[PDB]
């Protein structure tokens, strides 16, 4: 119950929502259309939270859509959607996550117009660098440190609510009535709706982190849907009433023409100590990088015990018994991608992969429910929901690859080469021997290089 | 598998590896450092940003004249309550400010009778008064009131002595910041002698109750040299005059005018209009107007428009309407007196469905004027021009840059732009988006060259370009 509750509050909550609204609005037209686009997506996060409570209660196995995917659907498309998640969704996140930092640090000091950005991939790549050094000394101190970010975090969202409250009970609210909330300064087409869902639902991504620690869960079968009809409300209210509480103090032109919207909410409200917001949020966004590489390591243990990813990826230091290997890829693929996109863009491609994973995850429920009527299911849920989230899933997708088919072409295209490996690699059982000693001489290497050793 | 075992790494870790990862270890630290130091380094050494200059209320937009209100709604709906009704049209224009009167107590030529401090019954009464300024208030539409001691005579101030006058002058201005009003308009100050002291005190009085009120006066002075006089002493004053009457109809000549207008001033506040009760139908014929809208719109200052001139309404054209109150047209029945006369293609109702009608550029420029930061504050610089071509820029800190060009001419020309008049930050690029042009037959949006564009007779084009 309140033992996973806070464990599903924790993961959704890290800093979509000191991003998205600027994202959402400009693509929303009014006040209304975005409100409305947030309990959307906290409606849709809701359905899939519960599909993905049944397949794991379905199947006992730990992993999540990989465990899941490759019980279903077989070898390669677990193998697919594995790719997908090391090389795009992660480090996608890790990059939107430190990008968001920079800029809320560097705007301060440039309060009129936007940053070096030299200076802010330095400091963001400073940043990353430094939570990655972390991660790799020891663990206990990146748990307490998590825990620290959390109250940060926490802090954060209930001073916004607490002073948009204050300031609704003084009778501020022109943008939210009808007259003012429903003035469209731009007509809204479908196209343009799907890409404001799409930034709109970075707020709501990591929702399906759990299904990592279900063996770990005690009573899963009873606790699990209270967690979820516990958890999906409160986080859609609390960003309803953050995204209220931001209009209430500024006019929504002036809020999409800030880089940090929070920013402007601190610097007009709380005056002499506005200094203690930006602060104050920038240690959320630490609690989000930090947060990911954890599962990032847990992730590349689990593709390593099913014989999908090289062993160096799975080892472990032997006096830290940290996962150096797998943090040393993470910060590498992040600040690759880093270079070349901008933060919107990153979002685009994050959370279309996102919601590709999850509708392929959600047809392999329905395969399974085709297949195998008689397997014992501790809790068994409705069609309408699988087939309503399939169907809003497919409208999505063709709505987004209409409106920008370069970023869902790339994402696709990265997605597709990854069919080649698996057969070349694992498919393939006839590896000749120059291929045998390249793989042991690169596994000593590393073995010898970073003082690493197979878990036992 | 193929791996070794803790034992076995151990003994093959031991000799030199330690060496190599403490080496590799000091080097991440190290590098980590120098990038933290060149952050600090290039944040240090960065362009600052550029302070804002706290706007007033009369500059993010034009204000809007009513000169009578029996013209603007018609016979039986002129009054204040009528006119409330009209603030969700004149909000749809985004205007800012509405100069409304005069609307005090004038019977003819009587100084003693004329009552500056009582509103005249034909035009409603003072809760009409009260209920509309607080209309206005809720929907931010600053209502200004005339003070025109005689406006139903032919002499402004009277003929007999004026220091009276000057004291009820002062009395309602008290009056009606005590009622609630957000500034003060007088006329025809020419006809009043040392008219600058009267309105230094009038600036004095109207500034001492707040800093967001402001006093227009108006002239009929279509010379450069006597506006000096009046604004030598006041400098907060906006002073409306016939400075840009004459046409001329070429692009040098107002080039001239506007350039010498304001090198004079150096760069004060100024207001952009034709005339202080005057359409800019008047001294322009029907294809001059969607560009004197468009220069208007693009000049630093704060552009004065009256009643029917966002529809082009004249009254030259269209028998039955004196030419001091022309009678509004928002349908085909606004103006019964000769039936079938009117067409709905010269009302309001016929022009807010056309794209290509005058209200539709009016309201593009409006919104545009009334958001942008380099058209509220911009730093405005004019270039070399074509034989009769017009073209400026407008750039502030950051934003986004603004190029106007206008062809006065009615001959085609190029637009043989020249550089080297303009500083370093504000530098014309290659090739500039397109806003908008004056005439249709224009793709908007398509980034064309400013080295081979070319000027249709009577076109005005807006473009836009980023930081370069
Ligand atoms: C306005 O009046 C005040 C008070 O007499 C005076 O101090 C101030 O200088 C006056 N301002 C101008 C511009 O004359
Ligand atoms: C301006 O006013 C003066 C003085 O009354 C008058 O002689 C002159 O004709 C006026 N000019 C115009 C253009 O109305
Ligand atoms: C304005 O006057 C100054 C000083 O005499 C002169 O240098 C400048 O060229 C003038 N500007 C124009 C546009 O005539
Ligand atoms: C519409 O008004 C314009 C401007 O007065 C005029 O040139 C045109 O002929 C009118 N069209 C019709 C169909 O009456």
């Amino acid at each position: 119950l309140l033992s996973a509750c806070t464990i599903i509050i924790g993961n959704i909550i890290g800093s979509g929502i000191f991003i998205s609204p600027k994202g959402v609005l400009e693509h929303s037209g009014s006040v209304g259309l975005a409100l409305f686009v947030w309990v959307l997506g906290g409606g849709v996060t809701a359905l899939g939270s519960l599909c993905y409570a049944e397949l794991g209660v379905a199947i006992p196995k730990s992993g999540g859509d990989y465990a899941y995917v490759t019980e279903i659907f077989g070898g390669l498309a677990g193998f697919l959607l594995l790719w997908s998640a090391v090389l795009i969704m992660y480090p996608t996140s890790l990059a939107v996550i430190s990008m968001t930092f920079s800029n809320y640090v560097l705007q301060p000091v440039f309060p009129n117009c936007i940053p070096p950005t030299t200076a802010s991939r330095v400091l963001s790549m400073a940043c990353l660098m430094l939570l990655t050094w972390v991660n790799s000394s020891s663990v206990r101190w990146a748990t307490r440190i998590q825990d620290m970010f959390t109250g940060g975090k926490l802090l954060a969202l209930s001073l916004i609510i607490g002073v948009g409250l204050l300031q609704i009970f003084q009778g501020h609210f022109e943008e939210l009535r009808p007259s003012n909330a429903f003035a469209f300064w731009m007509t809204p087409s479908v196209g343009h709706l799907a890409l404001a869902f799409l930034q709109g639902s970075f707020a709501f991504s990591g929702w399906n982190f759990l299904n990592y620690v279900t063996e770990e869960m005690v009573d899963a079968r009873k606790n699990l849907p209270r967690a979820i009809f516990i958890s999906i409300p409160l986080v859609t209210f609390v960003y309803t009433f953050t995204n209220i509480a931001y209009f209430t103090a500024m006019s929504p032109q002036e809020l999409l023409s800030s880089n940090a919207v929070a920013v402007t909410f601190g610097e007009k409200l709380l005056g002499y100590f506005s200094w203690v917001m930006p602060v104050s949020v920038a240690l959320s966004t630490f609690g989000g990088i930090n947060g990911y590489l954890f599962t990032y390591s847990r992730l590349c243990f689990s593709g390593a015990r099913e014989g999908h990813l090289p062993s160096l990826l799975a080892m472990i230091h032997v006096r830290h018994c940290t996962p150096i290997p797998a943090l040393l890829v993470c910060c590498g693929a992040t600040a690759v991608i880093m270079l070349v996109g901008d933060t919107y863009t990153l979002i685009n491609y994050v959370s279309f992969i996102n919601y590709l994973c999850y509708g392929v995850t959600i047809l392999g429920l329905l395969l399974l429910r085709w297949r195998r009527p008689a397997l014992h299911r501790p809790i068994k849920v409705n069609l309408l929901i699988p087939v309503a989230y399939l169907v809003f899933w497919a409208f999505l997708l063709v709505f987004s690859f209409i409106s920008e088919p370069m970023v869902c072409g790339v994402g696709v295209i990265i997605i597709l080469t990854g069919v080649p490996i698996f057969f070349l690699g694992v498919f393939w059982r006839s590896k000749p021997k120059c291929v045998h000693r390249l793989t042991e001489s690169m596994t000593h290497w590393g073995q010898e290089l970073c003082f690493v050793v197979y878990p036992q | 598998t193929g791996l070794s075992k803790e034992e076995l790494l151990k003994v093959a870790g031991s000799p030199g590896w330690v060496r190599t990862r403490w080496a590799l270890l000091l080097l991440f630290w190290l590098g980590w450092l120098g990038m933290l130091a060149g952050a600090v380094v290039i944040i240090v050494r960065a362009p600052r940003c550029r302070e804002l200059p706290a706007q007033k209320w009369w500059h993010t937009g034009a204000l809007y004249r009513i000169g009578d209100l029996q013209a603007f709604q018609g016979h039986g709906a002129g009054n204040l309550a009528g006119l409330k009704g009209r603030l969700d049209y004149l909000s749809s224009l985004k205007v800012k400010g509405l100069v409304l009167g005069p609307i005090h107590k004038n019977q003819k030529d009587d100084v003693a009778q004329t009552d500056l401090l009582q509103i005249d019954p034909n035009f409603g009464s003072k809760e009409d008064f009260d209920s509309l300024l607080q209309s206005a208030k809720k929907k931010s539409i600053r209502v200004i009131l005339d003070l025109t001691p005689n406006y139903r005579g032919e002499n402004s101030w009277f003929s007999t002595q004026v220091d009276t006058v000057a004291t009820k002058v002062k009395d309602a201005l008290e009056f009606w910041l005590q009622a609630g009003v957000d500034g003060f308009q007088v006329r025809d100050i020419e006809n009043l002698k040392d008219a600058s002291s009267f309105l230094a005190e009038w600036q004095n009085i109207t500034k001492g109750f707040s800093e967001d009120r402001l006093l227009i006066a108006g002239t009929n002075s279509s010379d450069l040299q006597q506006i000096l006089s009046l604004l030598e002493s006041n400098k907060d004053l906006l002073l409306t005059s016939s400075y840009l009457s004459d046409s001329g109809s070429t692009g040098e000549h107002t080039k001239s005018l506007v350039t010498q207008y304001l090198n004079a001033t150096g760069n004060r506040w100024c207001s952009w209009s034709l005339s202080q009760a005057r359409l800019l139908t008047s001294f322009l014929p029907a294809q001059l107007l969607r560009l004197y809208q468009l220069m208007l719109f693009t000049l630093p200052g704060t552009p004065v428009f009256s009643y029917g001139d966002e529809i082009g309404l004249d009254a030259a054209a269209l028998p039955g309407q004196p030419m001091e109150a022309p009678v509004m047209l928002w349908d085909e029945s606004s103006f019964p007196d000769i039936p079938g006369a009117v067409s709905a293609n010269m009302t309001v109702k016929g022009q807010s469905e056309d794209p290509g009608s005058l209200l539709s550029l009016f309201r593009r420029l409006s919104d545009q004027r009334s958001k942008e930061r380099s058209l509220l504050h911009g730093d405005f610089h004019a270039f070399s021009a074509g034989p009769g071509l017009f073209s400026y820029i407008r750039h502030w800190d950051q934003n986004e840059r603004f190029l106007v060009v206008l062809n006065f001419g009615d001959v085609g020309l190029s637009a043989g732009l020249q550089a080297s008049d303009l500083p370093a930050s504000a530098s014309l690029p290659a090739k500039a988006d397109l806003l908008l042009s004056t005439q249709p037959g224009r793709e908007e949006g398509s980034p064309l060259e400013l080295e081979r564009l070319k000027l249709e007779p009577h076109e005005g084009l807006l473009l836009r370009f980023p930081y370069a």
